RNA sequence: GAAAGUUAUAAAUGAAGCGGUCUGGAAAGGCCCGCCAAAGACGGUAACAGCCCGGUAGUUGAAAUGGCUUUCCCUCCAGAGUGGAUCCUGAGUACGGCGGAACACGUGAAAUUCCGUCGGAAUCCGGGAGGACCAUCUCCCAAGGCUAAAUACUCCCUAGUGACCGAUAGUGAACCAGUACCGUGAGGGAAAGGUGAAAAGCACCCCGGAAGGGGAGUGAAACAGUUCCUGAAACCGUGUGCCU
RNA sequence: GCGGAAAAAGCGGAGCCGUAGCGAAAGCGAGUCUGAAUAGGGCGCAUAAGUAACAGGUCGUAGACCCGAAACCAGGUGAUC
RNA sequence: GGUUCGUGGUAGGAGAGCGUUCUAAGGGCGGUGAAGUCAGACCGGAAGGACUGGUGGAGCGCUUAGAAGUGAGAAUGCC
């Protein structure tokens, strides 16, 4: 406790402005001379352009949010190699293994990478490619 | 307190995979008799937010 | 390492688990956790009165122009003798925790560091028929402790806390409460075999 | 100044211009001075037109 | 209404060094020896004390009053099933128009809730809601009331804590302060802590009307002398080495 | 949040960020949108790294580096001038 | 460890540091005189640090780390 040396570079000394001209941050304390940005609490609001119409107001609003939107949890094939040949792969199995933690709307299988094990996968949805790649190996896809 | 998203910007920009902002073109409501068909085809597509503008507005739409 | 009895005689030898008392110490992690634990002890009960909170003020002391004096807005403006403080302490918490795995690495590392320095002594058991500090001081002379020492027991051991309550360097804790800062604050670490099992059960 | 039956009385809210300027105003009850028997004894009290509607006796 | 238990409101008891030497005005300090410790908290004591004092841990304690907890007394008490012939199930209400407001929701496509005004149902085959609205389905039964806990705050009390302040700070206020003072009044609102361990607070003599001083004396110190720890700078003087 | 000493752990996986993007959206998915298109092009992928905590820098909301108006509004006090 | 090219500087960016109060740990000083204060012809590249002597009469350094009411010559600043 009398020779604590914190990790080198992990801590730096904060910069104190307005403590003399030797520091280089004396007097104007980094703000330069006068104008709105030299004042206490001074500074125009974020995207303000000094009266030029702000970018966001030059360009139109687009689209809407679907109330009934369905986002699925994605499981690319390469992660199904984690399972042992012959095994059927359900949602609840993908939870226990910790490949998906939250199952939004449901589980979709996509075809990224490549599969090796003859699984009997069942998920809520399938990429045409994923379905053509599970079978290609020698497995049955059923939708739930 | 949490930063507030600028809601006007949220209705107009979209964030891309790489983290850039996608936007739409302005001159895309009426006064179409003025513009040429070429002009219309171009305006109809999306654009990216410019480097300078991104620097200005990125905190407004963080989240 | 070697297992000795309360009296001080050799009882045998115990094999400490080599994932708890055998890992390469991460000094950087230990320092981080020690700082966090010292920062979490802080009460942070400190306040000053800014110009709004100081009694009175309110009126302009004299008119803006014509008096030949500096313009002033309140007798409690911060450049005035009894005026508000400009920033200064506000009550806040200093507490923060590192992630669980770091806080575990830290306790494992500081333990391994006690073994690397022959600072950990392991007792078969540590019991007193009644609270008696004389008996406890006699015990420490048998072990040849002499310095500050943390004593870690776990049930079975009774009257130990009371026996050692009135010794200045010596601190006694159940095996559940073994913290980095408490081990750091103590040269020697005296732990019963019963305790060792409890500490290995957690780490 | 309130309906003795229902408790109706002045409440405040906004007047609004076509331009949506707001200024405070009240809504008064439609109170009428009438002779009714409060505790058997008939005396003149404020009653709301709404309270007099159908039921109640003067 | 009783009783017993417990807590609070006073207290009691409570281990171990006059240890030997050094310095010192004084020892709690140094050096060298011991001892107690469920007590090495804190404070005081002529400098820094676990063993000098008040105490502390531990162990006891209440005539009286109040709080709480049990137990007794006392007071109070009907519950199942089976049938839907018939009856009842909150009316100027619910809803609606108009004008407002609350709803995150600015009248909007505006549900839901409330206010004023006017109009105004059905009422078990009945009624409401699911964000205009209709139909279906689902869930619910308004227009009557009560309801502890988890939550908010602190003028207070008790015990404590602080990488909070230390007299221009910290409360405005460490001091007879919301005082003095200012203002017709509402109201505004200060400054100002330290002799010494102990008054041992300077007998007596001398100059002086006194103030003040010089001796004498007390004290470790009086250049600690009743606004009296330290006593910086500005500023004011006296003396004189060099220069003018 | 429980347990605890204003501890330390342990428990707590609800949630959050990341692991996939494209599209206003239905949706499709290493692609997708546009499009009659197996065309071109946009954004993506091929060319994997994040997350937790602390520390520095800057920004936002807060008085937000400090002092300073004239004014405005609300409740009072004043016709002893 | 040496060669080569450099080393004026306002706003400003970057870096390394000095000192102040407080905490922790370690190690110390101090009635044979602590802090403070006064003086000096000493030491360090700077911020600064010692040493000796007077005054003072009880507390204070150093090391590593941590935390900040952390440094004043100007505000017609306040007292
Ligand atoms: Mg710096
Ligand atoms: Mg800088
Ligand atoms: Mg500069
Ligand atoms: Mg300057
Ligand atoms: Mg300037
Ligand atoms: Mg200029
Ligand atoms: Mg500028
Ligand atoms: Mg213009
Ligand atoms: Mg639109
Ligand atoms: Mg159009
Ligand atoms: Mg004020
Ligand atoms: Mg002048
Ligand atoms: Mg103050
Ligand atoms: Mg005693
Ligand atoms: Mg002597
Ligand atoms: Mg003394
Ligand atoms: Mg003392
Ligand atoms: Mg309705
Ligand atoms: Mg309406
Ligand atoms: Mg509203
Ligand atoms: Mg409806
Ligand atoms: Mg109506
Ligand atoms: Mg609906
Ligand atoms: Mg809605
Ligand atoms: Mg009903
Ligand atoms: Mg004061
Ligand atoms: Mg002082
Ligand atoms: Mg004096
Ligand atoms: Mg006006
Ligand atoms: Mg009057
Ligand atoms: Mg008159
Ligand atoms: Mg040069
Ligand atoms: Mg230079
Ligand atoms: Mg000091
Ligand atoms: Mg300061
Ligand atoms: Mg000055």
């Amino acid at each position: 406790l009398h020779e604590l040396k914190p990790s080198e570079g992990s801590r730096k000394e904060r910069n104190r402005v307005g403590r003399g001209t030797g520091s280089g941050n004396g007097k104007t304390s980094g703000r330069g001379h006068k104008g709105q940005k030299a004042r206490s609490g001074g500074g125009v609001r974020l995207g303000f352009e000094g009266g030029q119409l702000p970018l966001f107001r030059r360009i139109p609003k687009r689209g809407f949010t679907n109330i009934n939107r369905k986002e699925f949890a994605i499981v690319n094939l390469d992660v199904l190699n984690r399972f042992e040949d012959g095994t059927e792969v359900t949602p609840e199995l993908l939870v226990e293994t910790g490949i998906i933690r939250n199952e939004k709307s449901g589980i979709k299988i996509l075809s990224n990478g490549n599969i090796e094990k003859k699984l009997t996968v069942k998920a809520n949805k399938f990429s045409a490619a994923a379905k053509e790649a599970i079978e290609a190996a020698g497995g049955k896809t059923e939708v739930i | 307190p949490k930063m507030k998203t600028h809601r006007g910007s949220a209705k107009r920009f979209k964030r891309t995979g790489s983290g850039k902002l996608k936007r739409r073109h302005g001159f895309t409501s009426h006064m179409f008799a003025n513009k040429s068909q070429k002009q219309k085809r171009k305006l109809r597509k999306s654009a990216m937010v410019s480097a300078g503008d991104f620097k200005r507005i990125r905190q407004m739409v963080a989240k | 390492l070697s297992l000795l009895k309360q009296d001080g005689t050799n009882a045998g030898e115990i094999t400490l688990n080599d994932t708890v008392f055998g890992i390469e110490p991460n000094e950087k992690v230990v320092v981080d956790v020690i700082l966090s634990q010292r920062a979490s002890l802080r009460q942070g009960t400190h306040k000053v009165k800014n110009r709004s909170e100081v009694r009175g003020g309110g009126r302009k002391p004299w008119r803006q122009k014509g008096t030949g004096r500096a313009r002033q807005g309140s007798i409690r403006s911060p450049q005035w003798r009894g005026g508000g403080v400009v920033f200064g302490p506000t009550p806040r918490s200093y507490a923060y925790k590192l992630p669980k795995k770091v806080r575990r690495l830290a306790i494992k590392s500081i333990l391994s560091s006690k073994v690397n320095e022959e600072k950990l002594v392991v007792l078969e058991g540590l019991t007193f028929d009644a609270p008696k500090t004389k008996e406890f001081a006699a015990f420490l002379k048998n072990i040849s402790v002499d310095t500050k020492a943390l004593i870690v027991v776990a049930g079975e051991s009774e009257n130990v806390e009371l026996s050692a309550r009135n010794l200045q360097g010596i601190t006694v804790i159940p095996a559940e409460s073994i913290s980095v800062l408490e081990v750091a604050k103590h040269d020697k670490l005296i732990i019963t075999k019963a305790a060792v099992e409890k500490v290995e059960e957690v780490l | 100044k309130e309906c003795v039956i229902t408790g109706r009385k002045s409440r405040s809210g906004n007047k609004r211009s076509h331009a949506m300027n707001s200024s405070k105003r009240t809504w008064k009850a439609n109170l009428q001075k009438v002779r009714i028997l409060v505790n058997g004894k008939p005396k003149k009290v404020w009653v709301s037109a709404r309270a007099l509607k159908s039921g109640k006796v003067e």
